[PDB]
């Protein structure tokens, strides 16, 4: 089951 | 045999005689300690679980700790004989000791230089 | 975990010693059959004083057993890998990211997972709606001199959520990866 | 054991937690923001020997060419840059000036 | 741990001493200091390894013992032999660490040997690899261990050496076999003690291939390297036979005694720890008193 | 063995390794021919042999190095050359062993002379 | 002797290519550990060549390619002492690292920063 | 291989079945060890140890002492292992 | 990749290649040891006999008659 | 402002106020001894490391094992889990120190004794040609060395 | 290119290869492969770049400074002459440092080249470096961070006075 | 789903747990977790080789290869 | 030298007449351009100093510092943009002008040929620094910190003024060139001893010396980020530069008078690094680390060996960059958490990875990881001290150990561990902050490639 992984914003 | 506690090896509660005291006053004291803990925990949780709150939850204990470690040091300082003695022996003591050691070494090397005994065959970088 | 208590009863203390003694004995007895044999012998020793009624006598026995436990303590007892002191304890702690960071994601990053964040907004609304009742409910069930125990009450009435629930419910998964 | 209030709260929290965990599940798709560089070049380019050899070339052939070329600017240019240990001479012939030498021998009793 | 703190980083100090061998040969006090130091490390680390319940800890202490043996070799003014030992140790100890890692992965982060059992048949490939590696570590003849360690022991015996340093090296050699027997009997042999829901699976091409490469190394590299490198050390051709076989004799003694104690562990006789066992298992108490008193004094003085 | 005869035994009659050689070489032995060096200084330097390995068996070792250099790629085609070298080294170590016992018997004999006087 | 110097320098230089490429998309992709492993393997194969030359002849050299700074009478220059110890240890270390990297690819497969792990290993 | 709620329940009841002091016929998911069964306090500690060793995660004493119903043990394990199915 | 199915309380599945490789490498090690020992045992045992003091005489050593 | 550490409490009323400020029971509260070291009224909490604190209890700060509002030890930074640990040890402190120091001392003494009585083989010193390689070992070529002749035995 | 007089390199003595085994030397094949696949293209690129350089052939010269009166032949407060002499002294200091460096390079090259025979085959280099070291140390040592021509003059004068005292005894 | 096997099949019979049970029965006690630990001493896990036996893994085939190789040399020499 | 001075002056009218939306942009642009122009000065001659005119000159000691100041100004503006964003336009322009005035003063100090002119400008630097600290400080201790800094510096400087005027009266000139060419040895008379003390004490106060370093913690902690940047990057190096200049006319009395200060600094480095070990404030820890690193330079200057001076110059440049970077990182963390307690924010590596990498590199430079210019300078000083006395290695190595310990401790406490739960305002790192960290790190690592430039005139 593909689960959402809480991560810090990496775009910046 | 038995276990001898030390400053760096405290006595465990299992071997602590005080843990086994079931007297009423001790039970009341434990209740009071739990009450204080519960009150502080409840306050922290209320702030912590508040959706509106967006910021650091100020901890008064941390502020007091930082203040006492730096700010309150001098105000409570008194020129007791113990403080004066310790301050002298750890302020100027090491300075004088290192001065003596280094001075003796330098003078020994200078003596060897003067008599030419010191070897400096390839000591062309200094 | 569970709400702590003010103190441990003599019965509770003996049970704690019983688990520690068996685990240390299991650490000593590497082979399973060896452990099972001595486990019953140790259990019998506890059974011998199960009838013991005098609290002063029982407390005296408890002191002796703990002293015996310390002398027979395994210097390197087995600790479960994810248990405190274990090899894998706090191993995945760094990978645990608080959920509030997701709100800081750039719109492009939130576009990568639209359905999830949409459901996340629903969770946010739920927290705000129930929050006022949560605090109010706590005040109603709070003793005069504040709470004396850290135990929290459940949702007495339907439509309300247990007070102070957001962090417990939305806590990081054991293995974020 | 658990007090009835504590047990009930545990049940409610478990329900909400499990809901949260189910929410923490990726949707059927995770929209991937839109490969011109990997179009015709990576359409159906050779996927075995070309890949292995291009990795080999870029990682060894180019570096080795560059370093061997740097020898032309380094050892030939500055003196005492690449100093080689003088080759051990065992009684035999050399190359530049030839010449040979051979020592005496002792009695050979056995293998 | 397998790469840096088993084969590359840990050997850096020995490499530093070897690189300065022309200078080290000139001085004499330094040679004796290195010899005595290495003897101490070998004895202490192996003794601690005997009573370690974590497989990685046992392997790490074995690495420390090996490094101490290399330092002793430096004390015998035998640098090239020490470098050869460095190479062979890098070959087999890394394989041992990889096998330990495979065990840990299969047993779901179980690093305590007490909860590892019956792995001889569950993981045949890593079992074979561990067996070969441990045998080489104990200097099994005609293996990577035989072409360095055995020569090192021979040189130590046949040299003007501090007596107690030599004794400590020989005792350490038996302890080497002992901790190997420990990591074999309590992990691969015996009945399974790991939790239920068996997920043991080493059928991974990467793991098999890596351990296979290190296996081929551990078996033949010693011969190849020794027979290829130019002779740099004059051998001790004539030697008392017992001195010549001492390495193997001590290894066999260690193996037998360790296996005997492991068999007695099966016996249903629980006994309280000895003070010596407490000393060894607490790492000689060094990480307790030498990690609390100095740090406490320094930090308290600083504040 | 000999250590026990010197550490717990008669150290005076047991040869001290550092002191050895003590008795003059001409003493006792009517005549002793000097050892002959097969190789020459220049030959050792040309081979760049280590000073530790530049011993009375250097010739065999030099031949071993030569064959090994020529034998390459084969590294198992100099066993005979190696055997010759270690055989000489065997004889050298035997000679040193005899030197130890030569001092050994002389030391006891020295005591016998003291007993006679 | 010329290939000896060339190959000895090239092994170390090739080892640096993954670190340079850690700024490219390959680092972001899942191929980075395999690229690292293959680079190490090729570098080990290259290291075998100076080893063979040394075994045949005994070639040992020092390569002071770049001069860092001349502090009065003390000159500092990046110098690689390629001798028996180095020329033999480089292959051993590279081979061991190759095996370790394969084992890491298996063992650290689930690790979120496996690419970082391989980069740190290099 | 994620443990499922049904799988965790199956393993818990398996361990309880292998316990001779617990008769399998009356063994139920709601068989209170202290009330439905005759297990004493030491038996509660023993079954907690058995469960934690089988699942390989240590159960805290404060949590362990309040786990009597088999379903309670199952759900606690589910929470610790973050099992929502 | 579910080639191997986990068991509960049974010994795990052992694929044929695993056993074959393990046994082959173990036998290879044993064969290597035996082959080397047969080819050369002096490395383990000895090459040249250790001489003894009693073998040499006082005249052979050079010790003159008292 | 009144929630900041103050001077050493002199009257029992001051002690109670300080105890309330630090959220400590009046009975438990104990200021550092008035030695003039600048400690003030800060509580003298037990000198136990954070590692000793129950790892299963839910702390507001898990890594530090502390609660919000709980009085903080003066030397907390020293007693963090990453630093000096005062946890109980299986063997007593005195015994552990005795064993460690005794082992080290015995090793040193025995090594010195081994130096007194070294291990050597019953052979003579190894002989080298060309005057013990005088010229080879950096010997002045102009100065002819003393003769070193080795005879055959 | 460089002066072999400044950088003495003994004539190379490579032994002739005499294979005694049928097995083909891998080194030979590997060297042939390396030459063909690396040296050849590298040489071709070098040739092209050398052609480009030959087209744009320009020269750079070496600046030479005339000798200037030393600090010994300089007035007490004549800052102009003192500046000239001090600059000359600093130039000579740099030149002496570079001479020391050259001799050191010789020594290191000898150490590597002679291999195990370095101790006996680098006596001349060691002696040369010892001489240069002694001279440089006597001329420039203990002057201090703020060294100057006047400081070297003072040191030399002190040395000469000590020499006079020694010779008189 | 992994097929959890029968729980009744786990029996201390033959296993050293039974020998322990007999010893406990002599003391008057009964082991309560014998079946729980049965799987460890049951199945393919029950039979394990000894230390000496383990080290000799492959020796039979290796010795066979050694003997064949020795004979091969003699025939080819 | 006016090619640098005049544009720096022209910055002021630009900032005053720039639009409120373009103040920062224009200032940063032209400050970077001025740094580019200042780069030309690095082409120092082998022996002679670049005597531009009768009043301004530069050598291989002055040029690196000049480039450092001209480069530091833009980064200070970038850092100051954040907190000074709610300030009125006039006050923002005032802050920018204070920074520009400080840069101009420092340029003139490092280029002044006359000793009294150097004194005037180096004491003129106090006014902008004092104004910056007292006016734009965030705490209430800013006033006391400013008082301490100003009074320490003045109490050091005034005897220096008297001594300099005395030298002018006796020698006849205070020009560095004439003072060096017409150098005369000092006797051991009490008058000469007190002259030496007057000439040394001011610079000893400027670069924190153990015993006279009490002002530095207060100043650095209370001052705004930009002020701390200059304070720890250039203002401390002012003391080293002045001491190296003035030691020319303080010999051979330095040999006898160095022992007190030498021992003070050699023990002070250990003491201050140990203090760093047990610090609760991030900025205070950075300041004490600065104290230790500057004590190293003090030792190097006192020894007066050529290697010591080279290492001193390299260490000064390296420490300037590193300390400025460390203060900037601490400022970013402080802006996010609004507190300077080190234990308050934990596990920031998870939330902010790139800033954690910046932290790692900065800490590595602080512990002198080879081949950073920090290590180059430290090792040169260690070798020089070893030549002075072999016993020095004990203290030097111990100080290295303690520096590594406290730097890694800072990294672990801030950028490692379990994240603080209640702190929820930690937003993603801004581009400006990352650019600031990059503009601090990249020049240093590039400088490692060609250390000859920052190795001083004794190279």
């Amino acid at each position: 089951k593909r689960l959402f992984i809480i991560k810090p914003s990496g775009f910046y | 045999p038995k276990y001898k506690p030390s400053r760096l090896a405290t006595l465990p509660a299992t071997l602590d005689p005080a843990e086994y005291d079931i007297s009423p006053e001790t039970r009341k004291a434990q209740a009071e300690r739990l009450a204080i803990r519960s009150r502080l925990k409840r306050e922290y949780l209320l702030q912590y679980n508040d959706p509106n709150r967006l910021g650091v939850i100020e901890d008064p204990a941390l502020i007091r700790w930082t203040y006492a470690r730096s700010a309150n040091i001098y105000p409570n300082f008194r020129p007791t004989p113990k403080t004066s003695l310790l301050g002298a022996l750890f302020g100027i003591g090491p300075l004088f000791f290192w001065y003596y050691v280094f001075k003796t070494d330098r003078d020994k090397k200078e003596k060897l230089i003067q008599e030419g005994k010191l070897d400096q065959t390839f000591n062309i970088s200094y | 975990f569970s709400a702590p208590a003010a103190y441990l009863t003599h019965q509770q203390k003996v049970l704690r010693l019983y688990k520690r003694a068996l685990r240390h004995l299991e650490s000593w007895c590497v082979h399973r059959d060896k452990y099972r044999y001595f486990a019953c012998l140790m259990r019998a020793r506890f059974d011998e004083h199960k009838n013991e009624k005098d609290m002063v006598k029982a407390t005296q026995l408890l002191r002796q057993a703990e002293e015996e436990f310390w002398y027979g303590q395994h210097p390197q007892p087995y600790i479960f890998p994810e248990s405190p002191g274990g090899t894998s304890y706090e191993r995945y702690e760094c990978y645990k990211v608080p959920e509030w960071c997701l709100d800081d994601w750039h719109p492009s990053e939130k576009a990568m997972y639209p359905d999830y964040f949409a459901k996340r907004e629903q969770w946010k609304r739920l927290r705000r709606e129930s929050w006022e009742r949560e605090v109010k409910q706590l005040q109603e069930e709070t003793p005069p001199g504040g709470p004396r125990t850290e135990a929290l009450p459940p949702a007495r009435k339907e439509g309300d959520l247990p007070p102070l629930w957001w962090h417990i419910v939305t806590r990081p998964r054991e293995r974020p990866m | 054991g658990y007090t009835p209030d504590e047990k009930l709260r545990l049940q409610q929290l478990r329900e909400l937690r499990r809901r949260w965990l189910k929410d923490q599940e990726l949707s059927p798709r995770e929209p991937v923001l839109p490969f011109l560089q990997d179009g015709a070049p990576w359409k159906n380019v050779i996927y075995k020997t070309y890949r292995h050899s291009i990795f080999a070339v870029t990682h060894v052939l180019i570096p080795v060419w560059i370093i061997h070329y740097y020898l032309k600017y380094h050892v030939t240019a500055k003196p005492y840059t690449v100093v080689e240990r003088k080759p051990r001479i065992f009684p035999g012939d050399t190359i530049l000036e030839t010449g040979e030498v051979i020592p005496l021998m002792k009695e050979f009793p056995d293998q | 741990s397998a790469l840096l703190h088993s084969s590359t980083m840990v050997v850096a100090g020995v490499f530093l001493l070897i690189r300065f061998y022309p200078l080290m040969e000139t001085n004499k006090l330094v040679q004796t200091m290195t010899l005595c130091l290495g003897a101490i490390t070998t004895l202490f680390t192996a003794l601690c390894a005997i009573t370690q319940n974590d497989i990685k800890k046992i392997v790490a202490f074995s690495t420390s013992s090996q490094l101490g043996l290399m330092m002793v070799t430096i004390g015998i003014n035998q640098p090239h032999l020490a470098f050869l030992h460095i190479c062979m140790h890098a070959f087999f100890k890394a394989m041992l660490f990889m096998c330990s890692g495979s065990i840990i992965h299969s047993l779901n982060d179980e690093q305590d040997i007490r909860k590892m059992g019956g792995l001889y048949k569950a993981m045949p490939f890593t079992t074979t690899a561990l067996i070969i590696g441990s045998l080489a570590l104990t200097g099994m003849p005609y293996l990577t261990g035989f072409y360095s360690k055995d020569l090192i022991i021979e040189a130590v015996n046949m040299s003007y050496t501090n007596a107690w340093a030599l004794l400590m090296t020989l005792i350490a050699t038996s302890l080497t076999a002992a901790y190997s027997t420990r990591i074999i009997f309590f992990a691969f042999l015996g009945k399974p003690r790991f939790p239920p829901l068996v997920l043991i699976n080493e059928n991974n091409p990467l793991l098999i291939n890596s351990i296979k490469r290190l296996l081929i190394g551990s078996i033949f590299a010693g011969f190849i390297i020794s027979n290829n490198i130019p002779p740099m050390t004059v051998p001790n051709t004539t030697m008392p036979l017992y001195m010549k076989m001492t390495a193997l004799i001590v290894t066999i003694m260690g193996f037998m005694l360790a296996l005997e104690l492991n068999n007695t562990t099966y016996y249903l006789k629980f006994k309280y720890p000895s003070q010596t066992y407490k000393f060894s298992n607490m790492l000689g108490y060094y990480p307790s008193i030498m990690h609390r008193l100095p740090t406490y004094h320094n930090l308290s003085m600083s504040q | 063995a000999h250590l026990a005869r010197r550490y717990l035994g008669d150290a005076s009659k047991e040869p001290d390794p550092l002191r050895m050689p003590t008795f003059p070489p001409d003493y006792g032995f009517p005549e002793r021919k000097e050892r002959e060096m097969v190789a020459t200084q220049q030959e050792m330097n040309d081979a760049q042999l280590m000073l530790q390995q530049r011993d009375y068996c250097a010739h065999y070792l030099i031949q071993l190095l030569k064959c090994k250099r020529d034998s390459f790629p084969n590294f198992l085609a100099c066993k005979h050359e190696q055997h010759d070298w270690d055989y000489c080294e065997h004889l050298d170590y035997v000679k040193r062993m005899k030197e130890f016992e030569r001092e050994r018997r002389l030391l006891q004999r020295k005591k016998r002379r003291e007993q006679r006087e | 002797m010329n290939p000896f110097a060339s190959l000895t320098l090239t092994t170390l230089i090739i080892l640096t290519i993954p670190i340079m490429m850690s700024n490219s998309n390959i680092y972001k992709t899942n191929l980075y550990p395999n690229y690292v492993k293959t680079t190490v393997s090729y570098a080990f194969t290259l290291s075998l060549v100076p080893l063979l030359m040394f075994m045949h002849t005994g070639q040992e050299m020092i390569i002071s390619n770049w001069h860092w700074m001349t502090l009065q009478t003390v000159e500092l220059s990046l110098s690689f002492k390629m001798d028996y110890f180095s020329v033999m240890f480089i292959p051993v270390a590279l081979f061991v690292t190759w095996s370790i990297m394969e084992f890491s690819m298996w063992y650290m497969h689930s690790d979120p920063f496996i690419n970082r792990f391989f980069k740190y290993l290099v | 291989p994620p443990l499922t709620l049904e799988a965790i329940k199956d393993r818990v009841l398996y361990v309880l079945k292998l316990y001779d002091k617990i008769d399998p016929e009356k063994l139920s998911v709601n068989s209170h060890f202290m009330k439905d069964l005759g297990l004493d306090s030491l038996d509660q500690v023993e079954i907690i140890m058995a469960m934690e060793d089988e699942f390989g995660f240590e159960i805290p004493d404060i949590d362990a002492e309040k786990l009597m119903c088999p379903q309670e043990i199952v759900d606690y394990i589910a929470d610790k292992k973050d099992v929502y199915e | 990749g579910v080639h191997i199915e986990p068991r509960y309380r049974q010994f795990p599945q052992l694929t044929r290649s695993q056993l074959i490789q393990a046994e082959f490498f173990s036998a290879t090690m044993w064969f290597w040891i035996l082959w080397r020992f047969w080819h050369d045992s002096d490395a383990v045992l000895g090459h040249f006999p250790y001489p003894d003091p009693s073998q040499w005489t006082d005249e052979e050593l050079g010790i003159l008659p008292d | 402002k009144d929630m900041f550490p103050g001077p050493y409490p002199k009257t029992p009323e001051e002690r109670a106020a300080a105890a309330k400020k630090y959220n400590m029971r009046v009975e438990d509260y104990e200021p550092y001894p008035d030695d003039g070291m600048g400690y003030g009224d800060y509580p003298k909490l037990p000198d136990r490391s954070q590692q000793e604190r129950d790892p299963w209890y839910d702390w507001d700060h898990p890594d530090l094992r502390l609660n919000w509002g709980e009085p903080i030890h003066w030397d907390l930074d020293m007693y963090i889990r990453n630093r000096v640990d005062t946890s109980p040890t299986p063997v007593s402190w005195n015994t552990m120190c005795k064993h460690l120091f005794g082992f080290v001392a015995f090793m040193l003494f025995m090594f010195w004794v081994g130096e007194i009585y070294p291990s050597y083989q019953p052979v003579g010193p190894k002989q080298y040609p060309y005057n013990d390689l005088y010229l080879e070992r950096g010997g002045d070529p102009t100065k002819e060395p003393e003769p070193v002749v080795h005879y055959e035995i | 290119s460089w002066d072999k007089d400044v950088y003495p390199e003994p004539p190379r003595r490579t032994p002739a290869p005499a294979p005694q085994t049928s097995l083909p030397n891998p080194v030979t094949y590997l060297t042939k492969i390396f030459d063909l696949l690396v040296d050849r293209p590298v040489t071709l690129a070098r040739e092209f770049i050398e052609q480009q350089h030959a087209k744009n052939r320009y020269y750079y010269y070496h600046r030479e400074f005339r000798r200037v009166p030393d600090i010994t032949e300089c007035e007490e407060k004549d800052i102009l002459c003192m500046f000239e002499a001090e600059m000359q002294w600093r130039r000579d200091y740099k030149v002496d440092q570079e001479i020391v460096n050259i001799i050191q390079e010789r020594l290191k090259a000898c150490q590597q080249r002679e291999g195990e025979s370095y101790r006996q085959n680098c006596a001349k280099e060691l002696e040369q470096f010892t001489q240069v070291s002694k001279a440089f140390q006597d001329r420039y040592s203990d002057l201090g961070a703020h060294y100057s021509a006047r400081k070297c003059l003072a040191k030399q004068k002190q040395r000469m006075l000590a020499e006079r005292k020694a010779a008189k005894e | 789903k992994m097929e959890l096997p029968d729980y009744k099949q786990w029996k201390i019979e033959g296993t050293p747990l039974e020998t322990v049970q007999e010893k406990l029965a002599a003391r008057g006690l009964r082991d309560p977790w014998g079946r729980n630990e049965a799987w460890r001493y049951s199945g393919g896990f029950a039979n394990n080789v000894s230390f000496v036996g383990a080290l000799l893994k492959g020796f039979k085939w290796g010795f066979a290869a050694f003997v064949v190789a020795v004979g091969a040399e003699y025939y080819l020499e | 030298m006016l090619k640098i001075i005049i544009p720096t002056t022209m910055l002021l009218p630009m900032t005053w007449m720039s639009k409120h939306n373009m103040i920062w942009i224009n200032a940063t642009v032209h400050s970077l351009l001025i740094s580019l122009i200042s780069l030309s000065l690095l082409n120092q001659l082998g022996e002679n100093s670049l005597n531009f005119s009768l009043t301004f000159f530069s050598d291989s000691l002055s040029a690196p510092l000049l480039v450092l100041t001209t480069w530091l100004l833009p980064l200070m503006l970038m850092a100051s943009q954040s907190h000074l964003s709610k300030e009125t336009t006039t006050r923002k322009k005032l802050y920018i002008t204070m920074l520009i005035l400080l840069q101009l003063f420092l340029i003139m100090t490092f280029t002044a040929t006359e000793l009294i002119l150097f004194y005037i400008l180096f004491e003129a630097t106090l006014v902008p620094t004092l104004i910056i600290i007292t006016r734009w400080g965030n705490q209430t201790e800013r006033l006391n910190a400013g008082l301490y800094f100003l009074f320490y510096t003045l109490a050091g400087s005034l005897p220096l003024l008297v001594a300099l005027v005395y030298i002018q009266n006796t020698t006849g000139s205070l020009n560095f060139l004439i003072i060096h060419y017409w150098s005369h040895p000092l006797s051991n008379s009490w008058s000469n001893i007190f002259m030496w003390l007057a000439c040394i004490m001011a610079f000893m106060v400027k670069m924190p010396l153990y015993g006279l370093h009490l002002w530095l913690p207060k100043a650095h902690v209370e001052a705004p980020i930009a002020g701390s940047m200059v304070l720890a990057a250039v203002l401390l190096k002012l003391g080293g530069y002045g001491m190296m200049r003035i030691t020319t006319i303080l010999n051979p009395l330095t040999n006898y008078m160095a022992y007190p200060f030498l021992m003070l600094s050699m023990w002070g480095m250990i003491m201050t690094s140990s203090i760093c070990l047990r610090q609760t404030d991030l900025k205070s820890l950075i300041a004490y680390s600065s104290v230790s690193h500057m004590a190293l330079v003090i030792v190097a200057i006192m020894i007066q060996t050529p290697w010591s001076f080279m290492g001193a110059t390299a260490l000064m440049i390296a420490h300037g960059l590193t300390s400025s970077m460390l203060f900037c990182l601490a400022n970013t963390n402080y802006e996010r958490v609004h507190s300077r307690t080190m234990i308050l924010a934990r596990g920031l590596q998870t939330l902010l990875p790139l800033m954690a990498t910046w932290w790692l590199m900065a800490s590595l430079t602080n512990l002198a990881l080879p081949p950073s210019i920090n290590l180059i300078g430290e090792l040169f000083i260690i070798t020089a001290s070893f030549s002075w006395s072999n016993i020095t290695i004990i203290l030097m190595g111990m100080n290295m150990m303690i520096t590594a310990l406290y730097s890694l401790y800072m990294l672990i406490t801030t950028q490692r561990g379990k994240y603080t739960h209640h702190i929820n305002n930690i937003k993603a790192s801004f581009t400006r902050e990352n650019a600031l960290m990059a503009l601090h790190i990249l020049p240093l690592l590039l400088l490692t490639l060609n250390p000859k430039m920052i190795l001083g005139p004794l190279y």
